[PDB]
RNA sequence: UAGCUAGUAGGUGGGGUAACGGCUCACCUAGGCGACGAUCCCUAGCUGGUCUGAGAGGAUGACCAGCCACACUGGAACUGA
RNA sequence: GUAAAGCGCACGCAGGCGGUUUGUUAAGUCAGAUGUGAAAUCCCCGGGCUCAACCUGGGAACUGCAUCUGAUACUGGCAAGCUUGAGUCUCGUAGAGGGGGGUAGAAUUCCAGGUGUAGCGGUGAAAUGCGUAGAGAUCUGGAGGAAUACCGGUGGCGAAGGCGGCCCCCUGGACGAAGACUGACGCUCAGGUGCGAAAGCGUGGGGAGCAAACAGGAUUAGAUACCCUGGUAGUCCACGCCGUAAACGAUGUCGACUUGGAGGUUGUGCCCUUGAGGCGUGGCUUCCGGAGCUAACGCGUUAAGUCGACCGCCUGGGGAGUAC
RNA sequence: CUUACCACUUUGUGAUUCAUGACUGGGGUGAAGUCGUAACAAGGUAACCGUAGGGGAACCUGCGGUUGGAUCACCUCCUUA
RNA sequence: GGGAGAAGGCACGCUGAUAUGUAGGUGAGGUCCCUCGCGGAUGGAGCUGAAAUCAGUCGAAGAUACCAGCUGGCUGCAACU
């Protein structure tokens, strides 16, 4: 571009946003689950994930998703969610932290314990 | 184009005693001429464009020399509007 | 229109040593003469007449060290509008030092390694290499 | 978001400040500002600095320090340097 | 260029840039100076706390602003020039450049009349159609309207879109050959105003051919299509309106520079012009190819090479050239 | 007490922006739904662009434009030809 | 062109001053010109005289009576007089 041109109608860096939405660009937030749904993948892959829909304490609404091979959860439940977009599922932009709030964690790993939230087995 | 013994009584009228052909006010005279003479034509001749075309490049370079006597000599320019009867 | 002439004058140059001539022709302003007489003391080119001065031409001789040219690229800097300026002590090394900057000072135009003895900035017009 | 503005714009003279000044007035007179983006809306205390980056640049203004602004909300004056 | 990306094309104000010479001023420009750029947080050299973080002394930094002093190479200002740039004059040349009027032939059609008999027309084959009320074919005469064979060619002209009978009238642009004249009047261009293939469009005329829509026939499993028989708007003129395009070279303008070959085409210098021939120079134009460049194809002196100036434009795909 | 300016308050009118609504236009997306092929092979009528017309839909059709189409790709051999 | 008098709101009496009645219109004698008197210049008597601002003042109310449009939103029909 002319030296000229660029003077009259400057450069501009590319627009800026997020991949998450709500949260409120900060690492954590609480909300109560109003609705727990069992649901599919997109197509290359078979399963059937495990996720919950979550209000979020701003009053923004969310679908989340519940890690790890067990969980308590229940409609009506507070949760503590953080960022993650889980590329299988429609939607889903965020999970939730196994070991906070009423979440209540996930017996029996004894890998990657403190993703999740397990105790130490030997303390 | 204007024609050829109208041409030497331009020339001989706004030029000097010299008889020169590029001296400004000289072809300022020439294409006034000129566009006056066309003005008749597109009386007639509402629709011809392409003509039209020439007749725009008249007017723009008369404007542009007109620009140039006025940098160089005011007095010779003032004079050469007002005896050629140019603008209001 | 061909509005820098010194960017031709370069031009020239580039395309006179490309293509193997002997001499390169243009037309000369006082300017132009002094960025030869650069380039022939640093050594880029062999020589230069002014003839033709009812209405000048610049007659410059290129050199070959052996079956290549002794320039390797010369491009303009000084550009009309763009106009780069330099301080005393910012005055660019062209290549470590290996080419020159040819700068207008207000001393003449000269260049960089002598402008860096004198202690004077100035105008970059092109560098060598 | 392309027109905005008549105490606005200029002058004259009176009142007013600690002081210059439509600061305010009453004559006057018609301008001023504006695509070098006025006006209108959205967002923001500002800076030295900090982060980052080879640099240019980009992001930012925790803390330390300087200035501003606020003091339950809107408004006013007093006393006093 | 084809990946997203050049405005459809022009003129042109504000703006950006400005051949060449001298003088001069010294704005930008650079060099020096002084005041300021608060402090520690940075940086280098020190010091202390057992090391470090940390605290800390001195320098440098804070690239800037400011005024005084200087320099004149550059660019700006200003004054006077110069002439290659750009403009201008006479003489000529080529062409479907534009606009307005007239006019001629061939042909499809229609009406009129003569002859003349049973199919004609159509396709892959066919049917609908037209025909025994006399068609088709064929001879004569008239009517009308569009186009304007061959010539026509890689041709030519045009800002682009575009323009082909012939004749006159008005008029634009380019190019040459020599002489002369002005003397930087230049280049580019946001906003801007201007100029359309096409279908569309308003009002008025016109309607011969073609022909969307529409109909009928056929093929098809359908078949709103292909093919066939008809046929309206339209196309054509006059004047006015939104300015769309694969509006192209998918390539923005102007200018300089950089090995050629073979051809078109048009001015033009020299030749017992003596082989549709030889030498010289400009203008446009086209196929080929070298250096170079490009991812590649490919471009290549008419650049996509080497660069200059100014403008447009692009920033993953879909959504979207859509919504508001 | 009084006139002066002045907050709160009031009433009329519009703009903007967020929420929101019977309902409906168009878009996205779904581990072999229905209907027909439209494009890619000159894709079985060359494709595409522009604007009018029509249709269930891909689309067809008139008009003008391009190659971003490409198939034994004609011409003076005539004596071989 | 309109809708539009959209809607909505403020002001309004009397008296004094600016001016013992202003701006404005009227144009006497008076003075001068000349084809020379139903004449022109002409100066400005008396006459008439709008509206404003500024001050004051009275009542519950100053278009005081009479005489002066009820407004706006959605929508059927028919261009309209």
């Amino acid at each position: 571009a002319t030296v000229n041109q660029l003077v009259r109608k400057p450069r501009a860096r590319k627009v800026a946003k997020s991949n998450v939405p709500a949260l409120e660009a900060c690492p954590q937030k609480r909300g109560v689950c109003t609705r727990v749904y069992t649901t599919t993948p997109k197509k290359p892959n078979s399963a059937l994930r495990k996720v919950c829909r979550v209000r979020l304490t701003n009053g923004f609404e969310v679908t989340s998703y519940i890690g790890g091979e067990g969980h308590n959860l229940q409609e009506h439940s507070v949760i503590l969610i953080r960022g993650g977009r889980v590329k299988d599922l429609p939607g889903v932009r965020y999970h939730t932290v196994r070991g906070a709030l009423d979440c209540s964690g996930v017996k029996d790993r004894k890998q990657a314990r403190s993703k999740y939230g397990v105790k130490r087995p030997k303390a | 184009s204007l024609s050829t013994e109208a041409t030497a009584k331009i020339v001989s009228e706004f030029g000097r005693d010299a008889n020169d052909t590029g001296s400004t006010e000289v072809q300022v005279a020439l294409l006034t001429a000129q566009i006056n003479h066309l003005q008749g034509h597109f009386a007639e001749h509402k629709k011809d464009h392409h003509s039209r075309r020439g007749l725009l490049r008249m007017v723009s370079q008369r404007r542009k020399l007109l620009d140039y006597l006025k940098r160089k000599d005011v007095a010779r320019y003032t004079r050469l509007i007002e005896r050629l009867g140019l603008r209001r | 229109s061909m509005q820098d002439p010194i960017a031709d004058m370069l031009t020239r140059i580039r395309n006179g040593q490309a293509a193997n001539k002997a001499a390169v022709t243009m037309p000369s302003s006082k300017l132009k003469v002094a960025i030869a007489n650069v380039l022939k003391e640093e050594g880029f080119i062999e020589d230069f007449k002014v003839e033709g001065d009812t209405k000048p031409e610049l007659e410059l001789t290129l050199k070959y060290f052996q079956g290549k040219a002794v320039v390797e690229s010369i491009q303009r800097v000084s550009r009309p509008g763009l106009r780069i300026y330099k301080r005393k002590d910012e005055l660019p090394k062209v290549m470590a030092g290996l080419g020159i900057a040819v700068v207008s000072t207000s001393k003449g135009v000269m260049t960089d390694r002598a402008a860096r003895q004198a202690g004077l900035g100035g105008e970059i017009i092109c560098y060598v290499a």
